[PDB]
């Protein structure tokens, strides 16, 4: 093929005429075309099929040569998304006189400049397409190790822990990593494939996660309302070498803060994310690697999801269950909003192997959508699909730059943009419906007795495949079903299920072969069964959601379900620390007083080996602050005036902390 | 109790080795990672001290970078 | 007394909104040098730009928009191949030329993880071992 | 701020700011020191001044603290705290303040102005962080001392580099020689920028001075210069790193058959091996130098430091290692202002070498093998603290005689120092005696070396060398000029330029008078190579022509005269001044 | 009550002046003593530990005897570890035996500083000092 062949709209007809040819819905190749959001789902899927044909050298940001008074920029003009086709801008500023701050961003974001201006890379490390390497020299970059906290450690096994065959022991360690951690993480978007999603049963999965998510609300807000939780993060690639993030958030006025905003409803803005390893406590060798996204995309993708992602974060009671405390009672509305009146209820749970890099693309462009579908007023139909053009090429299909080189990341949800556990839950919400509609409809069907129900697989059927518009009154009557026998709880893939029992043992709802069924051919990966649990019971609670087990206490005169951390997990905490002035203790007083809360519900487990730590954790407090006091009465002559730590070593704080009152 | 001191020992040698700026060969600290990992994951006490003693020799192997003679002194 | 707290609160006043001003100068004194860094990095890379070949290829395309894939494929001077161990520099650029992306290139560097340069003859399958593994080899177009 | 008491080493916050130096102090010690000398000021993380802005009462015998500030009785608070109270004054670290009874020695170092021969002798005889205390206070003072010079204006531009210049009256002019800086200043009623670093050098005729600037620009009339002078830092390693045998030899490897030469050195070799730091003292000329070589050669393995007080003299330790030591190893390291002639042969101003040679104060901070400081007498205990703070080692060599000549502590005028007072070295070995000693010359004929042990050296020299009939006396007294209050003997110089003929090998001798100002006129009027004694005093020269200029305190010293001639390889001339001093040597006549 | 007021404030300010003080000054001890405090922690727990080949390894080391690369553990692999004196040879060396690290390994080669290959015959108390002698002992393991 021509190297430079890049509107490839010809062939993409020519094969879908070959192959597809009495396909009745109309197919579209540049989804720009597309009439409303379940016509790009559709044409989306099937150019993701059609694009494993073309060289892989062709996709990308499309250059074009400028001039920025009288000197010869090369910057992107559109892109040519595997899925979404080609999509040009509509705001080409050809012979420009003067750079303000807004296209000067713009500008120095996109790899264009980058790219063009770099040496051709060939990386045999990975397979993954390599585009460039900015600098002269590839840089390595390792992880050290943590710092031990001895004083800790003399103190725990002073108490007696850490014997030879404790049920307590040190598993969560720093881990290290040598010099191609780096580039041997990012080799693991290998695992992600080009998979054409089924497209009568997406449109129809569609409706129901849809139908999940409709009792929040949200729209395009002005710049003067985004709250920025956190100010003092770095800002992607061609940012972080100036200031961090308050840096671009202080120098751009709200008029041209706003004006980036309209600027990307009709443009493209192709975006560089750095990927960094993770410095933190873990309990295995494999590198952890975090997606940083540059402002460029997050100043954006902040004020167009804002609304959205803090009425979801609260509402309480519902199942995306994100912005739920765990403490205050609140575990325990969680598990009780969970059992919302099934029948016979069995626990399951379920965990996606590498859910964050083999999610196929389809299944991200679904996510983006079902998040912005609340946009029916605010915003128009072309600046809804530029708003999700946009998230592809700052989310989707990126110019990763991992270790001085810009990669071409082959899809998969990256780590670190804005909108990531919520599309994660849509996404899992997803994967959840799929395989109850694939248990629904693969029963033998005469052996159904329960004569709603075959009817109602009667009807799923025609409004899968022989129906082309939407049926509410049937999508309704189905999702009902779904929360009447397959409640549900999401932490952005954590979930659990309450199954009806007999249901899923006549085949009528999903059980877990179902999910290992519908995760090989939908997510290209195999969950194996050691990885998804199943409780039969229910005095006992989920597991393990969220990563920590829950157990039934009797706190005051009822029972409420408590949760614990894995016990070794806060001995971890307490022996290493990431930096080396917290292993001086008598500073950290407000460190244990945190991991005293986060630890306090193993004091009513049956173990004892389990209920000791909260104890050492108080007397090491204790004896901390008799240290520090100690070393505030040589240092000084006099004892603190006002010293409050007099309830930190009380249990009954910690109690209070998790009772229902607040 | 003398599984869980070797695997912490592991990680205050490592940090000195890093110290010792042993970053820069990378071929040493590829080994040095890789001994650190497998003694970290070690569920059996003699090959933690098997393979601590390969880590401990890249420490003993720097002529002047420490002073095992003073350090060894305070017994 | 109500004229002292009228000039306390004055003060506070005055010394709030002098403390906003200090922290809008250092905000808007900010803004310029980042301007002035981005304008730089933007014209340092123009600098580097390749304008025989890029230009030949970008008045040789359609509507002018060739894919930023092909960019550097066709333009870009220098070649950095990174090779993991002996068996792939067997395969991927063995001798002092090698042909790539259809163009012939010639070895001008080679050097290990640390940066200490190589010379081509230590390159042995013998002599693998010893060397400090990925070689980011440093190639030139010919 | 906190830190160790320079007393006890217990941890504190207080320092006795009417110190020069400013040191720490314990609250015991402090209350102890303010209530004995007219030490009247503390300095806290926030000094001890009455906070109330209408007073000056700084002494903390009377402050009150109060709220968070302090104040004297007149502005004392309704609640207060007295700081000078009950044995202590008020400070960090109250409860753990150990006293110390050593408080006079640290009162009579802190309070003397550095005048008399006790101050010096208690500065050596006490403890090591009192021994470092008194050093860095000493530097100090000569540092205070040297601000207090004159400013030279000039009157008017004799030439391209000629320039005549008149000093303020009231303050004592500088002496001109090249140690010296100053900094030029242009007055234009506006722009006091500083105009160049400028050396300066007593001309050849008339009141005029030649300068050598680092910047070009054109000297005017209303152009001044003002002497510069360095902020001395404070230092932290100890003089003498505690002493520790061993049983094998540790970090060097020796050679087998280095040399025949070398032969009788062998067994101080293994000595200088075995333990953690050894002295050698020996009579002038007498292979300590040149034992350095030859342990240089006998340990090949050993990245070694030649370190010198002097400049000369370790330029001519850099000789010496040429002769015999391979080259391809040896560097000389100059400092970056350099304004003194080096020695230029080796790889100049290369660390990473293995044979480095330096001067002490140009010393880089590096780890180092077995470090040899060569004349040890020239070097007082700053020197010792700056060699062992910069370089970290695993063997020290202290190789000078305690015999010769001093550093020469210009602040020091009344009474005389004793030699085992120089610094702690010299110290050691007059008080054990030295680890090595070798003592007959290899560098002086048999009538030199015979006169120099009827001389300051009680008669113990067996020099293996006989009679050349090359040694010269004379009597005559010449005419004195006290330029700087650096004499310049004309006549003198005249008769030694009339000589140079009638024995026609002296026509490569060197000039040997302390006397800076006359060493430099010495180069215009017959032209020979010159040196003076104290940048003497490692280096030898075949011919010698020694000028005795005037009989006073300092060119009749019997060290300074012993050092001088004994530089002569094979032959000296020494016009003599004093009567006494030319009749206790025995030369030829004339 | 007024002045008792003011005079509690003052007070809670003395509290936050004495705790930031504190918390700065320890910080910053701690963190300009890490390179050394790390060592002696390091060599503090390698005492606690109270095992056979580290004592070994570190007994050898203080009399010079240590290894020029990572002691291996497969058997028959290779380790170059010097040997500085005739006393630290006397302990180690039985025969073609070497005890290292609480194992036996078989000696192979002895080189000198000159590297000439020295042979077992020639390590003789009398023919000790006729050596160049800081030896590496190239060994395998047994
Ligand atoms: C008010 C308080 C205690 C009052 C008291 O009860 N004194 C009685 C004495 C008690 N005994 C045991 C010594 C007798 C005194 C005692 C120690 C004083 C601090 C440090 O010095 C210096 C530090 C830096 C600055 O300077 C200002 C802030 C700091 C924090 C000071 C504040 C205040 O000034 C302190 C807390
Ligand atoms: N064993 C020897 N054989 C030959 N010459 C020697 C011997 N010992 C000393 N010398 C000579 O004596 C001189 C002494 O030099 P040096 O050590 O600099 O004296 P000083 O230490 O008094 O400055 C050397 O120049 C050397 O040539
Ligand atoms: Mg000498
Ligand atoms: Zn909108
Ligand atoms: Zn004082
Ligand atoms: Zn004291
Ligand atoms: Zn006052």
């Amino acid at each position: 093929w021509d190297l430079l062949k890049y509107d490839f709209t010809e062939e993409r007809l020519k094969l879908f005429d070959r192959y597809f040819k009495y396909w009745d819905q109309t197919y579209h190749p540049n989804c720009v075309n597309c009439l409303d959001d379940r016509c790009i789902l559709h044409c989306a899927n099937f150019n993701v099929l059609f694009s494993t044909v073309f060289p892989p050298t062709s996709f990308g940001p499309l250059v074009r040569k400028i001039f920025v008074d009288g000197v010869p920029f090369v910057v992107s003009t559109g892109y040519h998304f595997r899925e979404l086709g080609v999509v040009h801008n509509q705001d080409v500023n050809l012979h420009s006189s003067r750079l303000s701050f807004k296209e000067l961003l713009v500008y120095a974001a996109d790899p264009a400049m980058h790219a063009a201006s770099g040496n051709l890379l060939l990386d045999k490390r990975t397979t993954c397409f390599s585009v460039a390497a900015l600098t002269n020299n590839v840089a390595f970059q390792t992880v050290k190790p943590g710092n031990f906290n001895k004083d800790f450690y003399d103190f725990a096994v002073s108490k007696g822990f850490f014997k030879e065959g404790s049920s307590v022991e040190l598993k969560h360690f720093f881990f290290a990593q040598d010099g191609n951690a780096a580039i041997s993480d990012y080799d693991y978007y290998r695992y992600n494939l080009p998979t054409m999603c089924d497209i009568r049963q997406l449109l129809f999965v569609v409706e129901v996660v849809d139908k999940y998510f409709d009792c929040y609300d949200g729209g395009c807000i002005n710049a003067n309302q985004v709250i920025v939780n956190n100010l003092d993060k770095s800002a992607g690639f061609p940012f972080n070498k100036w200031g961090k993030a308050r840096l671009y958030y202080d120098s751009m006025s709200y008029e041209d803060q706003d004006a980036l905003f309209a600027y990307t409803k009709r443009n493209v803005i192709p975006t560089i994310t750095q990927m960094n390893l993770k410095y933190a406590i873990s309990a295995k060798n494999r590198a952890r690697t975090v997606a940083g996204v540059s402002i460029c995309s997050t100043m954006t993708n902040r004020q167009f999801h804002q609304k959205l992602l803090k009425s979801i974060a609260a509402t309480r009671g519902a199942t995306v269950v994100i912005g739920t405390s765990k403490f205050y009672g609140g575990w325990h509305n969680m598990l009780k909003t969970v059992y919302s009146d099934v029948e016979n209820p069995h626990l399951m749970g379920w965990d996606y192997p590498k859910c964050d890099r083999a999610m196929p693309n389809m299944l991200r462009i679904m996510a983006s959508l079902v998040l912005a579908r609340k946009h029916t007023t605010c915003c128009s139909l072309s600046h809804r699909f530029y708003r999700l053009a946009n998230e592809c090429a700052q989310v989707l299909s990126e110019m990763v730059m991992c270790g001085g080189s810009l990669y071409v990341k082959p899809g998969g949800t990256s780590s670190g943009d804005a909108t990531t556990a919520y599309a994660n839950s849509v996404f899992n919400i997803c994967q959840a419906v799929t395989a109850n509609v694939n248990a629904l409809l693969s029963t033998d069907g005469n052996k159904i007795a329960d004569k709603y129900v075959r009817n109602l697989q009667h009807r799923l059927y025609e409004c899968l495949y022989r129906n082309r518009d939407v049926d509410t009154d049937f999508v309704n009557e189905f999702y009902a079903y779904l929360r009447k026998h397959f409640s549900m709880m999401i932490l952005s893939d954590d979930a659990v299920v309450c199954f009806n029992s007999t249901y899923a043992s006549q085949g009528l709802v999903a059980s877990i072969k179902n999910f290992k069924s519908v995760l090989y051919y939908q997510n290209n990966v195999f969950m194996s069964e050691a990885k998804c649990w199943t409780e039969t019971d229910l005095t006992k609670g989920p597991h393990e959601f969220c990563s920590q087990h829950t157990m039934l206490v009797k706190q005051g005169d009822d029972y409420v379900y408590l949760p614990y951390p894995d016990p070794s997990r806060i001995l971890g905490a307490g022996c290493f620390v990431d930096d080396i002035v917290k292993t001086d203790g008598t500073l950290m007083i407000e460190r244990f007083v945190s991991l005293a809360i986060d630890a306090y519900p193993l004091t009513k487990h049956p173990n004892q080996e389990y209920a000791d730590v909260f104890h050492l954790y108080l007397q090491y407090i204790r004896k901390l602050h008799d240290e520090l006091t100690g070393h505030m009465l040589d240092m000084y002559s006099v004892m603190l005036t006002n010293d409050n730590t007099s309830r930190y070593w009380e249990p009954e704080f910690y109690e209070a902390m998790y009772t229902p009152h607040t | 109790s003398k599984m869980s001191d070797v695997k912490c020992t592991s990680v205050v040698l490592l940090s000195v080795l890093q110290q010792l700026r042993v970053e820069s060969s990378s071929k040493l600290w590829a080994q040095c990672v890789q001994l650190h990992n497998d003694i970290l994951l070690a569920k059996d006490t003699t090959e933690a001290f098997e393979k601590m003693v390969s880590l401990l020799s890249v420490l003993l192997s720097m002529q002047g970078a420490v002073d095992i003679n003073k350090l060894c002194e305070e017994m | 007394d109500r004229d002292a707290a009228m000039q306390r609160k004055l003060e506070k006043m005055a010394d709030q909104a002098m403390t906003q001003m200090y922290k809008q100068a250092r905000s808007e004194d900010k803004r310029a040098k980042v301007t002035s860094a981005m304008q730089t990095m933007l014209f340092t890379m123009l600098r580097k730009l390749d304008n025989d070949a890029l230009n030949n290829i970008i008045n040789n395309a359609r509507d002018g928009c060739v894919p930023l894939n092909i960019i550097p494929l066709t333009t870009a001077a220098k070649l950095m191949v990174v090779i993991p161990d002996y068996n792939t520099y067997k395969n991927t650029c063995d001798g002092t030329t090698f042909t790539y992306a259809s163009a012939l290139w010639e070895i001008q560097q080679v050097v290990d993880a640390d940066s200490k340069i190589v010379q081509l003859s230590e390159i042995s399958m013998d002599n693998s071992p010893n060397l400090a593994w990925p070689l980011i080899v440093t190639a030139l177009r010919a | 701020a906190v830190g160790a008491c320079v007393l006890c080493n217990s941890q504190t916050s207080l320092r006795c700011g009417a110190c020069i130096r400013r040191p720490f102090l314990c609250c015991k010690c402090c209350y102890d020191h303010v209530i004995s000398t007219s030490h009247k000021l503390v300095l806290s993380v926030n000094p001890y001044v009455c906070n109330a802005p209408g007073c000056d009462v700084t002494d903390v015998t009377q402050l009150y603290l109060g709220g968070m500030s302090y104040y004297c009785k007149s502005h004392k608070p309704p609640i207060s705290f007295p700081l000078c109270a009950n044995g202590q004054v008020f400070g960090l670290y109250k409860n753990t303040c150990v006293g110390s009874d050593n408080v006079t020695d640290f009162n009579a170092i802190a309070t003397c102005d550095w005048t008399n021969a006790g101050d010096y002798i208690l500065a050596n005889t006490c403890t090591e962080r009192l021994k470092l205390f008194a050093a860095e206070t000493l530097k100090a003072t000569e540092e205070t001392f040297k601000l207090s010079y004159g400013i030279a204006t000039v009157r008017e531009v004799l030439s391209d580099r000629e320039l005549h210049l008149s000093w303020e009256v009231g303050k004592p002019r500088p002496p001109l020689n090249r140690n010296y800086v100053f900094t030029g200043y242009r007055v234009t009623k506006n722009s006091k920028v500083q105009i160049g670093e400028y050396t300066f050098e007593k001309g050849d005729y008339g009141d005029a001075v030649v300068y050598r600037g680092t910047t070009t620009y054109k000297l005017n009339v209303g152009d001044y210069f003002v002497l510069t002078s360095h902020t001395v830092m404070p230092l932290s390693a100890p003089t003498l790193v505690p002493q520790e045998h061993y049983v094998r030899i540790t970090g060097l490897y020796p050679t087998l058959n280095i040399s025949d030469e070398f032969s009788s050195n062998v067994a101080n070799y293994q000595k200088v091996g075995m333990q953690k730091y050894s002295t050698l003292q020996g009579p002038p000329g007498t292979g300590k130098s040149h034992f350095a070589i030859g342990l240089a050669l006998y340990y090949p393995s050993a990245r070694i430091v030649y370190t010198a007080c002097s400049h000369a003299a370790v330029d001519a330790l850099c000789e010496k290692a040429l002769k015999y030591l391979p080259i391809d190893k040896c560097s000389r390291i100059i400092p970056a202002r350099a304004r003194v002639e080096c020695f230029d042969k080796f790889k100049v101003n290369s660390t990473l070498e293995q044979y480095v040679f330096c001067t002490v104060n140009a010393l880089p901070e590096t780890t180092a093998d077995i470090v040899v400081f060569d004349e040890i007498s020239m070097a007082t205990n700053y020197d010792l603290s700056v060699v062992n703070a910069r370089l970290r080692a695993k063997h020290y060599v202290y190789i000078g005689d305690p015999a010769q000549l001093p550093a020469p502590r210009t602040l020091l005028t009344k009474g005389t120092l004793e030699p085992e007072y120089f610094n702690s070295v010299c110290r050691l070995m007059k008080t054990i005696g030295p680890d090595m000693f070798l003592g007959t010359c290899r560098r002086c004929p048999a009538e030199i070396v015979d006169t120099v042990s009827a001389l300051v050296y009680d008669n113990k020299l067996k020099a293996h060398k006989d009679k050349s009939a090359q040694c010269f006396k004379m009597f005559y007294k010449g005419v004195i000029t006290h330029d700087v209050s650096s004499a310049i003997n004309r006549p003198q110089i005249g008769v030694v330029r009339e000589f140079l003929t009638r024995n026609p090998a002296w026509r490569k001798a060197v000039f040997i008078s302390p006397y800076n100002s006359q060493n430099a006129v010495a180069s215009k009027i017959l032209g020979l190579p010159t040196q003076t004694v104290d940048s003497s005093q490692g280096s030898e020269y075949d011919y010698v022509i020694f000028t005795q200029t005037t009989e006073t305190a300092h060119s009749c010293n019997v060290n300074r005269f012993n050092v001088a001639i004994t530089r002569a390889k094979v032959g000296i001339l020494c016009i003599m001044s004093d009567r006494d001093l030319y009749d206790k040597l025995q030369f030829t006549s004339l």
